[PDB]
RNA sequence: ACCGAUAGUGAACCAGUACCGUGAGGGAAAGGUGAAAAGCACCCCGGAAGGGGAGUGAAAUAGAACCUGAAACCGUGUGCUUACAAGUAGUCAGAGCCCGUUAAUGGGUGAUGGCGUGCCUUUUGUAGAAUGAACCGGCGAGUUACGAUUUGAUGCAAGGUU
RNA sequence: UAACUUGGGAGUCAGAACAUGGGUGAUAAGGUCCGUGUUCGAAAGGGAAACAGCCCAGACCACCAGCUAAGGUCCCAAAAU
RNA sequence: GACAAUGGUAGGAGAGCGUUCUAAGGGCGUUGAAGCAUGAUCGUAAGGACAUGUGGAGCGCUUAGAAGUGAGAAUGCCGGUG
């Protein structure tokens, strides 16, 4: 009601007219408007104790590995950026059509070689999450990805 | 002065049945032209 | 030619050849339900049970294990906002008298 | 919904009967013969069609009162006008259209819903021992204790 | 997000208005006062199923005493009789025999004649 | 899990009461306020103590 | 074979000219014409006008048989109103309806 | 995990604009042809509007009020009913007459019988002659933030937590 | 077969009639104010003609089964002229 | 398998049904989606289908999230229409 625009002049008269009591044109029944209890800005985002980050993301793969999920390799060694190869890549070794490849520092040709795939996502080690974990069929970590999680997260 | 009820469809209905309309005298004009009103003179259309 | 079984908690005036509806028996279909409370025989030779005629089965063959018509039970209170809606279908056997005793 | 005869038209015979009513108490009469219009003495009575058969009352200026309510016994009537309330006492209709006196006692006795008035209707109340009903071949009912 | 008031009322509504055939005028054609005949027609049939089973024991009854007349009975003294021979038949099946069969309904009535 | 078979833990969650919908959740007219008086206004009652 | 004709958003009310489109139904086409030429309501020749409409697309788009024509359907529906305001005492104005009519009439020979 | 044209800015539209007020000031309603305008050449009725053909188009009850077109309301047809009857309009019980289904101990109608004084809100108590609603449609009311306390759940625990 | 304690959440502080013990009034009130019950309130069903509070009796839902309570049994209108 | 319980207003507790949106999965659609209309279908309920018309592009389902989430009443508001 305070935000609408106009509405300050009490429509009629309180008493006399035989009409409902009105008290100005923008009250919530009238269809100008004024919303009673709609939307507001505000902020979704909440916390976990960190004890109980480090073990949904311990939980996220060893899902993973228990379901046979989890396809360990030696180091991507790509020079240029090539989209058809790292699909190859994924097709010489089995994998699904979600996969997640890990590595242990920012590689820049893998990111990108990867970045255009439908389903193919490309994590820092340090920068895994529960929700592109379980999101993927099936992890593809490397030898320095794989002993950096085993650090970190034990 | 004011209905306390509403009439309804039927009652409404039941009102207006004497509500019509007659259909009027229909003459033919022998000499010439269509049907004429009964005792009248024709104008147009008719020899009466 | 013609009896007065018990079934159900109620009792059923049949004839042999005739498609009667029961409460809700436990065999299957096409089995032979055999009726073991008659209570009174007529038609020619006329047999009343003394409660009942002591022997004297009527047997019938069993169709259509069936669920009855739907009724909504709806019962409101009239200034009171309490009212209840619910629906039943009550189970029914539609047997078919073949066989008569006395 | 079992089994349960419901009579009908093609149905429902009704037959035709005279009551000799000399020596007779009024509502006595009039209550047996309010169960044979009605068709309370047959088997085939269903509730919501005319079952029930056509009764002669054939004396009728005979009728018994006991007590003193042929002097007393006023039946009253208003004309729906004002102050347009009017008696005749029970004496006064015995000797004056007798048939009247009985044909309001029997149709009293009977509802008064559209069927009431139809079963009302085959009463045919006599005064004096001849009925021109003879085409209709009535018979004798005796009336019971 | 708004989700705005789109084709539930109509839905509730039109089954209601189904509902309700065969009603005089706007009984069947508005919402309000079909809804009212509905609630109240669902009401009669609750009470009326309670009453099915008093107005036909009723009407057996009726016929049981108009059929045991016809031997010099009353309704009364027919089914104390009949309770004392041991017999567990109905109103409505005793009812039917009287229509039906009047031979055999004549022979439980000398069942319970001599039974007093 | 999976993000299409995740379910939460038994007795985390549940539903909140809303409150003046309808005769049927018995918090539907008066909604939960009973009848009249100051408790039953908007804003209405009293502070603590 | 049947041909019809409608006349949309005629300004007389639907009320008023079902009075007249009442007496000319039913009726075969050649005395159909003769009612509405002397019934001095202000619908007549509105129908005559329709009328000799749909005899027209009969003898001319159906080659039927003018003379022995009868009118099957003839019933006026509701068309859009003008709501027209009238200033009637103490500034108070009252909506005055100006009802308009979409007039048909459809004429057959009865044959298939 | 914002709105979809009564929403979202008052304003999706030649809006602070018609309009109202002496003035400050108040203040609207009003989106949708089709893919493409190919937007109906000609013929007929008519003064014209309108129609009926023809024609375009996948579609013209897509014809410029033009996407779908719901109810109220207005009609025209009908199958069954109704002119001795007292009615909260049904509800069970039912003959008759029609009809044939998401085929199941079917559908429509109802001679007649039994029963039966709307719904809310208010009240000790309302058929109430107490209040509210002409009807239909849309809209229209326990929300959010922060804190507190309780349970429920889950961490790990003499520690737990940023 | 409950009771008690602790905790979370309440709604109510306008009651009514009968019967009974009382005050008040007028051994007046469908009055008023208390003690005591029951019912209504918030309880439909049966009876009391109709009739919140009286009488009988507490509705999970089908049944065209039976017995019964208060009440009743010539006709209306079930059952004893 | 026995046995027991199940009138109910303020009010307390429990279990649900639909609505729009999101996520993941799995789908359906000019061989006609959503709507709309009709039907004698199913579920204890809120409800769910199916068929056939109309309609001419979207929408289900499963699981889990979020809420502008459910109307018959306010001398409600705005539209139509008596």
């Amino acid at each position: 009601r305070s935000a609408v625009s106009g509405g300050g002049r009490k429509p009629w008269k309180q008493k006399g007219t035989g009409r409902a009591r009105q008290g100005t044109i923008r009250a919530p029944q009238w269809r100008g408007g004024g919303i009673v209890f709609g939307p507001t800005p505000r902020s979704y985002a909440y916390k976990m104790p960190k004890k109980m980050r480090r073990l949904a993301l311990r939980s996220a793969l060893s899902f993973k590995a228990q379901e046979n999920g989890l396809t360990v390799v030696d180091a991507f060694n790509f020079e240029a950026p090539k989209t058809k190869e790292f699909k190859n890549v994924l097709s010489t070794l089995e994998q699904p059509k979600k996969v997640l490849v890990v590595t242990e520092n920012e590689d820049v040709n893998v990111e990108l070689s990867a970045r255009n795939i439908p389903g193919v996502q490309v994590t820092t080690a340090q920068g895994l999450n529960v929700l592109d974990i379980t999101n993927a069929d099936s992890l593809v970590i490397t030898e320095a990805a794989a002993k950096k999680v085993e650090e970190v997260l034990g | 002065a004011v209905p306390k009820r509403r009439t309804s469809k039927t009652r409404k209905n039941k009102r207006r049945t004497h509500f019509k309309i007659s259909v009027p005298g229909m003459t033919e004009c022998p000499n010439c032209g269509e049907y004429k009103l009964s005792h009248r003179v024709c104008k147009n259309c008719g020899s009466y | 030619m013609f009896a007065i079984i018990e079934t159900g908690g109620k009792q059923i005036k049949v004839e042999e050849g005739q498609e009667i509806f029961v409460e809700k028996l436990d065999v299957n279909e096409g089995d032979t339900f055999t009726f073991d409370k008659v209570l009174f025989v007529g038609g020619d030779s006329v047999k009343v049970g003394a409660p009942t005629v002591e022997g004297a089965t009527v047997t019938a063959t069993v169709n259509k294990q069936g669920r009855g018509k739907k009724i909504t039970v709806f019962t409101y209170k009239r200034r009171k906002n309490s009212k209840r809606k619910k629906g039943h279908r009550q189970p029914y056997t539609k047997l078919t008298i073949d066989k008569i005793n006395a | 919904m079992r089994q349960t005869f419901m009579a009908n038209e093609s149905n429902i015979e009704r037959k035709w009967y005279v009551i000799d009513a000399e020596g007779q108490t009024l509502g006595r009469l009039s209550s047996e013969v309010a169960s044979i219009l009605r068709g309370k003495n047959k088997v085939t009575y269903t509730p919501h069609v005319d079952t029930g058969d056509y009764v002669i009352v054939i004396n009728a200026s005979k009728i018994e009162f006991t007590g003193n309510k042929e002097t007393d016994k006023v039946y009253y009537r208003h004309s729906n006008h004002p102050g347009g309330i009017k008696s005749i006492t029970a004496g006064e209709l015995r000797r004056t259209n007798p048939e009247r006196l009985i044909e309001n006692s029997i149709k009293g006795m009977l509802p008064s819903t559209r069927l009431g008035e139809k079963q009302g209707k085959k009463l045919f109340v006599y005064g004096g021992a001849e009925h021109p009903h003879a085409a209709q071949q009535p018979e004798n009912y005796e009336l019971r204790g | 997000p708004r989700v705005k008031g789109g084709t539930v009322t109509r839905a509730r509504r039109k089954k209601t208005i189904k509902l309700a055939k065969g009603y005089f005028g706007s009984k069947h054609t508005l919402y309000k006062v079909a809804k009212q005949q509905v609630m109240k027609s669902g009401q009669y049939a609750f009470r009326d199923r309670r009453q099915r089973k008093r107005d036909f024991r009723k009407l057996w009854i009726t016929r049981i005493n108009a059929a045991a007349r016809q031997h010099e009975m009353s309704y009364s003294r027919l089914m104390n009789g009949l309770k004392k021979a041991g017999i567990d038949i109905n109103r409505k099946m005793l009812s039917e025999i009287a229509i039906s069969d009047e031979k055999a309904f004549a022979q439980l009535v000398t069942k319970a004649k001599d039974a007093l | 899990m999976k993000l299409h078979e995740l379910k939460p833990a038994e007795g985390s969650r549940k539903e909140r009461n809303r409150v003046g919908r309808g005769v049927a959740t018995g918090n539907g007219k008066t909604s939960g306020r009973g009848h009249k008086g100051q408790k039953a206004r908007s804003g209405g009652g009293v502070r603590p103590g | 074979m049947e041909a019809k004709a409608v006349a949309r958003t005629i300004r007389i009310a639907p009320r008023k000219v079902r009075l007249v489109l009442d007496l000319i139904r039913g009726k075969n086409a050649a005395e159909a014409i003769a009612i509405l030429k002397l019934t001095n309501k202000a619908s007549s020749p509105v129908i005559e006008k329709v009328l000799m409409s749909a005899l027209a697309n009969a003898e001319h788009n159906y080659d039927m048989n003018t003379d022995e024509l009868v009118v099957k359907e003839a019933y006026a529906n509701e068309g859009p109103t003008l709501k027209r305001f009238r200033p009637r005492a103490q500034g108070r104005a009252s909506a005055i309806n100006k009802r308009t009519s979409h007039i048909t009439i459809v004429v057959s020979d009865g044959k298939e």
